[PDB]
Formats: structure tokens, C-alpha cells, sequence
RNA sequence: CUCGUUAAGGAACUCGGCAAAAUGACCCCGUAACUUCGGGAGAAGGGGUGCUGACUUCGGUCAGCCGCAGUGAAUAGGCCC
RNA sequence: GCACCUCGAUGUCGGCUCGUCGCAUCCUGGGGCUGUAGUCGGUCCCAAGGGUUGGGCUGUUCGCCCAUUAAAGCGGCACGCGAGCUGGGUUCAGAACGUCGUGAGACAGUUCGGUCCCUAUCCGUCGCGGGCGUUGGAAAUUUGAGAGGAGCUGUCCUUAGUACGAGAGGACCGGGAUGGACUUACCGCUGGUGUACCAGUUGUUCUGCCAAGGGCAUUGCUGGGUAGCUAUGUAGGGAAGGGAUAAACGCUGAAAGCAUCUAAGUGUGAAGCCCACCUCAAGAUGAGAUUUCCCAUUUCUUUAAGAAAGUAAGACCCCUGAGAGAUGAUCAGGUAGAUAGGUUGGAAGUGGAAGGCUAGUGAUAGUUGGAGCGGACCAAUACUAAUCGGUCGAGGACUUAAC
């Protein structure tokens, strides 16, 4: 399941942070084994989010992270979304009706300064 | 003589007659077709084409089916010559299935072993280490290459490289059970190999 | 270990005929012809399968 | 898989009682002393079970005249006729492996209804 | 599994306790002992008073050990202790009791002078 | 190379138990030969330790509860002739 | 013994790791003689296939001892092997004892301590690819010139308490069972491991608080454990035979009316030799064989085994991968689709979730409910990604003969 370089803490650090980016961002740029490993955590996280009880909310809040906002909304306050609970009003009945494969991958071309080989992995 | 081509589905137990318990391993054979026909007038020797496994048809060229028609069968994955039995007795098209032996009937068996990649002279050929302390700066290692006088290396002084994936037989082994509408034989013993490979049974040699 | 003889010129020309550069597989676009590499996203015109796909 | 089971299935046994590691249980093993067939009685406590199929076994342990003796068995032997549960213990794990280092009265083990 | 220089206990009236094994008797670089196997040992404790005293040199048959023995019907035994019981040199007990159980395999390597004193055989 | 675990045995290793493993905190009980009478002495060898309630003379003791394990992690004498 | 060789450097012994060769043979195989009754032996001949053990004491070879074994062979290889290990010993600087010397110091006398560097160019050894050749282009199946591995041996039961012998004692030749060491595979069982699996628990900090969780403390620590890799676990093996021989023993037979294994003729005979068993093999430039598939444009140097262009059969680049793997190679697939991810059921494994309820002053317990969770394992399902494409690849010489 593809060490990424890192110990085992760093690689569930970084995991953890690549998709919490994408529920947030919904498009990204990344490397090709980061974004195939990622791609299996976030659908994951999604179909936690479509069963919809209490018990996998508590279940996805080990996962996704906290401190981070995911606001394009205001009817008249300062009124923020929590990208757990984005997760669990929006992308959730969105994909409703869709069974798998709530992601895709799309290649582009090797980093500069590395030669590292860029992708974009985007949801719909 | 008897002869037949499988794969390899797994090990599993079974209980006898007396009740004692008693290792096995599942062979799954599917009928064998009889390609060609090999005599001494036209090839020099006598043996028997045998053809396994029905293959899908986008995966085949045309040379194969040319092949496979004057037997009137699919085109097949493996392809194997049987030696050493009466000719006669045989003809393209027939089937050869696995009521071909009988529960008894000691027998031989090959098969190609698991791949391991590079290894050390240590797993590779059951050479010892050296001591883990008192000084020691000599574990892992293949020892001298030799004494000083020829000024070089002789053959078969063994070393690191790649192990495993030669192909191995194993002799005298019994037919537990035979099931006939499974196309299924089970085997007392391990038999060389991964699971989905390719495996032959011959009665065997030493009678 | 130290080298106990130089080598000459062409034994060194002789050890560097594998250690070359390849250009593989590199077509035209379906959608403004440029070439592009194959299963990626074409550079010139962002248009990968007949559809865009670097715009929003 | 499924293979496997097919060819295995037909001689799984069906008298075989409910329990688990922690209750005790009488074994009806079977000896042979020469010619002659007989059997004897094993109790003890169950303190192991790891499984999946024909292959499922278990072990007993039990103190005689003063050393500990454990005994395994797998679950479909013909060579065992009988498995009576005689009591049930309320037990916290699957292996019972700390047993292994007591005696008398720190090796006890409460019952329960069931 | 029983090699050179590990440690039994005795499990019979012959007046030794502790026992060091010196050979594994039947080969030529043989490793190890088992169940039903013979040995010559060391007395390297005894009872005050006894027909066998410290610093012997003697033969004992195993009993009783902790990586135990497999049967032909897919059983294991297993015990907690490694146990031996000193031997005349015709399979006979120098002592007259046996302590402690004792694993079935004593018949068949016929110490049938020990299966009759063992108050329990397994 | 630097780390973690290992059936059964337990110094059979080697010039040599080298290197590892083991002991390690606080409270209580106990503790030999010898001696320059100060020592030897942390000699050796053993027991207690979490949580809730009641009483608490005071320092603690009783009743109950849970786990394989209560100085539940990190840090801290091996000893004897 | 000598001083040819090496002083702008050729590092000593035992042990470790890895062996190889000779035979003057230690065991096992075959024989002749005996002051060979049998059981054990003595000695000589043929034989190098395989085998030839763990400790104690010394730096130690050497040696003595203990317990076994079929046996515990002797030599060469820089008294094999330090750009492979060790540095105990000898042979640096410190200090001490006996002893010699007026002294500084000294002793193949002794004692305690004491620095061993190297990133592999060439040949060689073990593995793995690319190029071309094998005379049209291709996909598969193969023969075997050569070569390598393997080669050990104990105990019991029966023949039979028989032959032999006063007794004590006790066979050959056959048949049967079961071991030790060594070795080829494999994970169903017994165990090991199992850092993206389940649970328990200490300290502190964060998600505003309670409840429920995250971070760090060797994976914080403790109890289990799937796949995969594994031995101490499980299965197998060295089976029976043929051919030509060694020492030895003949049959018939003369030279030499007899005798004589030999000269002419004709046999027996060993773990050894060539096969028999296992694996590699047509780069075997002596490049072998069988089955199947594919069949013609343009200018001329001149018509020639001429050049160049588009193609057939087929192949590759590129992408999803694992039963494969350092890379490359190999094998499974690319919508004529289950190749990998996800989803839906299941399994191993753990051991009774969260939220409520009930009984307790509380810690906690019971219940809803074999619950919840579940990497790698098993079925199904085109939901995402294997899109669109390009590149290479024949037109078949000449001589003689038979038809
Ligand atoms: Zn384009």
C-alpha cells in the first residue's frame, strides 16, 4: 500500500492533509502515487458521508481535519462551514445516486525542479 | 503413458476411512485435447500433443488457429508434448480427462517454483553466517573464493543472484480421491509452484 | 581498488554505446493537431479525450 | 475458495455444541490399547479456538496429579464422539494464554448463565 | 526438544532431583531428544539419603516434555515441565514410583515397566 | 549500518559472558562472616502500590469495583563466594 | 645445507567462512593366505563414489581427558583462504619480579596494559539484458553434440537358537520393518513475524465545555492476530536394473606325448567406469527437425543477390497491473474489457461500538445485540482509469543431379 517516502505517523499526517484539501478545494495538483493513494481515502470519506448517522460522523472526525473552514456562503452573518460539515450536507447527497468513482485522475507533465510527473485528480 | 495437464488451486485436509488426518492439494484439469500426432516417419521419435485451457479469441493470431482446427476445439494456452506412450490407442480430437487415474496410482509431478528475486549466498545455498560479536565484522557473507596458487576463480564457486523459477519434479506421490463432474484430483502432499500454475501429472517412473 | 592501467579512447567510446536518450511515444492531437504525449492532457490546447478540461 | 468448500463440505460434522474459550468441557476421545477399542475423558477449560473450515481447532487445559497438561483437537475428527459443556465462564479475551502461569486459586474463572 | 546441557527434573524415587544431559544416544551428530528417548546425564542434585548420589554419570528415558508430541490422528499433547525417569540399562525404573503423568508414547519404545507405576498415562 | 520481536534449550559461544538481556522509584519487614568499633549495609532475602465509599483522633484503617498487568508511559543499583 | 629470488616494502600462527586435489585407505564394497571350528580377528591385493562427531583443559598447534560413532584417515594447495573476518600469541613506546652488569641498560625468562587504511579499472566467478547471425517474413512445439547435480549409513524382526562347537557361545546366502545425518519443495496442520487490523491502559496538550475523539511519549506501554515471507512444521529423495572391466577364480587347450586360466577360443566378477534418475542445452558459425500463417508499385546505375516507397501475416511504442521484479526482462489485460481502484455481500481477526434504558451514594454492572470495526483474502458489479493514436515489418541467389 506504497510507503511515500515517510514513517508511518508522517504518511497518516500527510494522507490526512491531502484530503481534507480536495473536500475543500474539489481540484488539485499533485503528484501520481500520492494522488492514487489518495484517491482510495477520499472515497472512503465519502461513502461515510452518505450513510449519514451519528455513528459515522464520529467515524469520519478521525480522519478529516478540524481547524479548517470551507466558506462560500452567506445569507447575513459571519455563518462558517466546517468541511466535515460540507461533507455531510453537500458532497454526500450529491453523489446520492452514483455507486463508485466519485474521482478522476488526469496527467500533465513532470515538475521542474524534479522531473516529479504531475496530475490533477478532480471529483465529478 | 497416463498423463494430464491442470492448475493448482490450493491445499486443503481430509479425514481416511481409519480417521487419521492427512494433507492435500486441489488439482482442477478441465478435458485435454489431443493436438497432433508425432511418428517416426515423418518426425523421428513418437509422442503426443496435448492442449489445455481455453483461451479467449481476441488473444490469439492466426498462425494458432491454423493449428487448432484439424482438432475442432478453441485455441488453447498451454501446449505440452506427452513421450513414452502407445501410440495407437490415440488420434487427434480425442479427450483425456481426469478419470484417467485412480485413487492409489503413485505418481510424478512438476511445476515451475515461486519467484524470490536476488538473495544471498545465505538463503540461497544454506550457507552460515559468522559470529554477531567478539569483534566481528564478517556476518552475511559467501566466504573465500578460493587459494592463491591458480591466480583466478574456479567454476561453481556459489554466490548472490537470482532465486527461484526452475522447474522441479517430485516422485511417488498418491491419488487421494478422484471427482469426475468437478474435474478435480487430490494429491497427498505440496506440489511445487504459485497458485494458477500450470502443472503436470505423469504415473511414475520408478514404479 | 585503484585503476592500474588508463583507458584508452576506444574502449571508453565502447562502454558509452548504451547511454543515450530515447523520445518515446508522441502523437498528434485529435482536437488542434499539435503533437502531444500520449494518455496526457494536451499542452497547447488543454483538451484531453474531446473534451476541455483546463478551464472552467 | 469455493472450490475448496464444495469438495470439504460433505464431511463436516453437525452434533457439535456451542462454546467458547473460557467454558469447560468433557472430551469422549478414543483410545486404542492393542486390539482393543476404548475411551477416556479429558476436562478442562477451552482456552483456544482459531478456525475457518475443516481446519478448525481446539485445545483444553487441565492439571493432573500436579503438572499441566493441554491437549488439542480439531473440531471434526471422527475419532472424538462427544463435546458436553458443562459449565460457562465469564471471560474478557479470545486466548487464554495467561493461564498458562497461575495455579489454584488465582487460575479461577466465574461462571454464568446462558 | 532436549540437547546437551539442558535440565530435568526426575520423576521418580531414585533419590536424584535435578539432572544435566551429557549425550542423545542413537546417531552420529544427532540433535535433539523427545519423547520415548534415552540419554545420559549428569546428577547435579540429590536427595539426602538415596541409592543415586550427586556427580553421577547414569541413563534416563523422557517423559513429559513442553514441545510435546503429535499423533497420527491430528492431535497434539503438551506439557508444563520437562521431565525424565533413570533407567537400569533394560528399560527398568531404579526407583519403584513414578510421580506426575506421562505421555502415551512410553508404550510403543516399550518401557511397559513404567506404564504399570504411572498414576496417570496420556 | 541504526532499531523492534522471536518456538524449544539457556554460556553448549569466545582469548575472555565481549556485546545484549536482567536490577532500578517510594513505604514497610528483615540482614551473616569479619573489624582499625567508624564500618561491612541499599549486605542477602521478602512484602505493599490503581479506583469509589465510610470512618478519617492525627498519620491510616475497613467495605466495595475493574483489568493479563496499578511507580500500567519517560527517567533511576544485578548480586554472591 | 646453499644464498638464485623479492630491502623505491611479497603481512606471522590457531580459530572462522568456503573449499578443492593426491592415495601410501579410517568406514562402507570385492578378494587370496592363515598358527581361518563358529562369533571376532591377523596380513596382503583391487578400489578415491560418498562419508568421516560434540564438549573439558591450555593463545595454543601438538597433547591428555569425557561422552558417543559405521568410522572419528594422512598429505598438497604462499605449512590454501586478513584489498574475506578475528589479533588471543610472537616482535614498538609504560610498569614490575628473578637474574646478569660499577653504570647507562639487557635476557627465545616471566608478568599486567597497549591504533589492523582502501568508493573495484582489467582478467576471473555468480546472475540479468541489448545487437547481429543462422540466406523470404512470421507464431508455436521440439531432438540432443555437450555439460552439471545426486551417490553415506545404523538398529531390530524373521530364516534359526538352525549349520558350527564338549560347553560357553553362534552364522553365510535371502526376506521384512524402522531410524541418524544430508538434501528438493511447500504453508493445510504446530509455531515465529506481521509499524495503514482489533482491543485494554498511564501522563500531558488540542477539537469552546460534558460525553466522544485526535497529537506526542521506542509502534508510549501491554494482550491477541489476516495475507505475505518462513523452521524448529509437513510431503518426497538417494528404488530396482543393464553393459564393459579391476584384483581374484575358471572351462577347453597346445608350445613342452604329461602338467598348465592363454598363445588361438570361452566365461564369471566391485559402493568404482558407461548408461539408468533429476536439471541446463542448436552462438552444436556442423547454427538441426516438425505443424500452422502470409503472397508483387516507381524511376534506372544497367537488369544485376540494384536502389527507394507503401504494405500482408506478425510485432512493438504507450497505458492498468502481479502469480514477476534492482533496472530492464517475464507473465495477466487494454472497452471483442474484470487489469487495478471504488461500491455491494462474505471471511479470517478482535471480542460486546455509539446513543438511549434499567440497578446502584459511587466506582461500575446488566440490556438493546456474538454487537461494532475490519491492510493484503473470496464472489459479483463497467461506477473511475486502461482514450485517441503512431512505428516497424516479405517479394524469396547460383551449380549438379534425379523426377
Ligand atoms: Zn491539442
Amino acid at each position: 500500500y506504497r510507503k511515500l517516502g515517510r514513517t508511518s505517523s508522517q504518511r497518516k499526517a500527510m494522507l490526512r492533509d491531502i484530503t481534507t484539501d480536495l473536500i475543500i478545494n474539489e481540484r488539485i495538483v499533485t503528484t501520481e502515487a500520492r494522488a492514487k493513494e489518495v484517491r482510495s481515502t477520499v472515497e472512503k470519506m465519502i461513502t461515510l458521508g452518505k450513510r449519514g448517522d451519528l455513528h459515522a460522523r464520529r467515524q469520519a472526525a478521525t480522519f478529516v481535519r478540524n481547524e479548517v473552514a470551507s466558506v462560500r456562503e452567506e445569507d447575513e452573518s459571519i455563518v462558517v462551514e466546517s468541511a466535515l460539515q460540507k461533507l455531510f450536507n453537500d458532497l454526500g447527497p450529491r453523489f446520492a445516486e452514483r455507486q463508485g468513482g466519485y474521482t478522476r485522475i488526469l496527467k500533465t507533465e513532470p515538475r521542474r525542479g524534479d522531473a516529479a510527473p504531475m496530475v490533477v485528480i478532480e471529483f465529478v | 503413458t497416463k498423463g494430464i495437464l491442470g492448475k493448482k488451486v490450493g491445499m486443503t485436509q481430509i479425514f481416511t476411512e481409519s480417521g487419521e488426518l492427512i494433507p492435500v492439494t486441489v488439482v482442477e484439469a478441465t478435458p485435454n485435447v489431443v493436438l497432433q500426432v508425432k511418428t517416426v516417419e515423418t518426425d523421428g521419435y513418437e509422442a503426443i500433443q496435448v492442449g489445455y485451457q481455453d483461451k479467449r479469441e481476441v488473444l490469439s493470431n492466426k498462425p494458432a488457429k491454423g493449428h487448432v482446427a484439424k482438432a475442432n476445439t478453441a485455441p488453447k494456452r498451454f501446449i505440452k508434448e506427452f513421450k513414452n506412450v502407445e501410440l495407437g490407442e490415440y488420434e487427434v480430437g480425442k479427450e483425456i480427462k481426469v478419470d484417467v487415474f485412480q485413487a492409489g496410482d503413485v505418481v510424478d509431478v512438476t511445476g515451475t517454483t515461486k519467484g524470490k528475486g536476488f538473495q544471498g549466498a545465505i538463503k540461497r545455498h544454506g550457507q552460515s553466517r559468522g559470529p554477531m560479536s567478539h569483534g566481528s565484522r564478517y556476518h552475511r557473507r559467501p566466504g573465500s573464493m578460493g587459494p592463491v596458487a591458480p591466480n583466478r576463480v574456479f567454476k561453481n564457486k556459489r554466490l548472490a543472484g537470482r532465486m527461484g523459477g526452475d522447474r522441479v519434479t517430485i516422485q511417488n506421490l498418491e491419488v487421494v480421491k478422484v471427482d469426475v463432474e468437478r474435474n478435480v484430483i487430490l494429491i497427498k502432499g505440496n506440489i511445487p509452484g504459485a497458485k494458477k500454475s500450470l502443472i503436470t501429472i505423469k504415473s511414475a517412473v520408478k514404479a | 581498488a585503484v585503476p592500474a592501467r588508463r583507458t584508452s579512447k576506444a574502449k571508453k567510446a565502447k562502454r558509452r554505446t548504451h547511454y543515450k536518450l530515447t523520445i518515446k511515444g508522441l502523437n498528434a492531437c485529435s482536437n488542434c493537431g499539435e503533437m502531444k504525449k500520449s494518455h496526457h492532457v494536451c499542452p497547447a490546447c488543454g483538451h484531453y479525450d474531446g473534451k476541455d478540461v483546463m478551464s472552467k | 475458495n469455493p472450490l475448496i468448500q464444495e469438495l470439504t463440505q460433505e464431511q463436516l460434522r453437525t452434533d457439535i455444541p456451542a462454546f467458547r474459550p473460557g467454558d469447560t468441557v468433557r472430551v469422549h476421545a478414543k483410545v486404542v490399547e492393542g486390539t482393543r477399542e476404548r475411551i477416556q475423558l479429558f476436562e478442562g477449560v477451552v482456552i483456544k479456538r482459531r478456525g475457518a473450515g475443516i481446519s478448525e481447532t481446539y485445545t483444553v487445559r487441565k492439571v493432573s496429579n500436579g503438572v499441566g497438561v493441554e491437549r488439542t483437537f480439531p473440531l471434526h475428527t471422527p475419532r472424538v464422539a462427544q463435546i458436553e459443556v458443562v459449565r460457562y465462564g465469564k471471560v474478557r479475551r479470545a486466548k487464554l494464554y495467561y493461564l498458562r502461569a497461575l495455579h489454584g486459586k488465582a487460575a479461577r474463572i466465574k461462571e454464568i448463565r446462558r | 526438544m532436549i540437547q546437551q546441557e539442558s535440565r530435568l527434573r526426575v520423576a521418580d524415587n531414585s533419590g536424584a532431583r535435578e539432572i544435566l544431559t551429557i549425550k542423545v544416544l542413537g546417531g552420529s551428530g544427532r540433535k535433539t531428544a523427545n519423547i520415548g528417548d534415552v540419554i545420559v546425564a549428569t546428577v547435579k542434585q540429590a536427595t539426602p539419603g538415596g541409592v543415586v548420589k550427586k556427580g553421577e554419570v547414569v541413563k534416563a528415558v523422557i517423559v513429559r516434555t513442553k514441545s510435546g508430541a503429535r499423533r497420527a490422528d491430528g492431535s497434539y499433547i503438551k506439557f508444563d515441565e520437562n521431565a525424565a525417569v533413570i533407567i537400569r540399562d533394560d528399560k527398568s525404573p531404579r526407583g519403584t514410583r513414578i510421580f506426575g503423568p506421562v505421555a502415551r508414547e512410553l508404550r510403543e519404545n516399550n518401557f511397559m515397566k513404567i506404564v504399570s507405576l504411572a498414576p496417570e498415562v496420556l
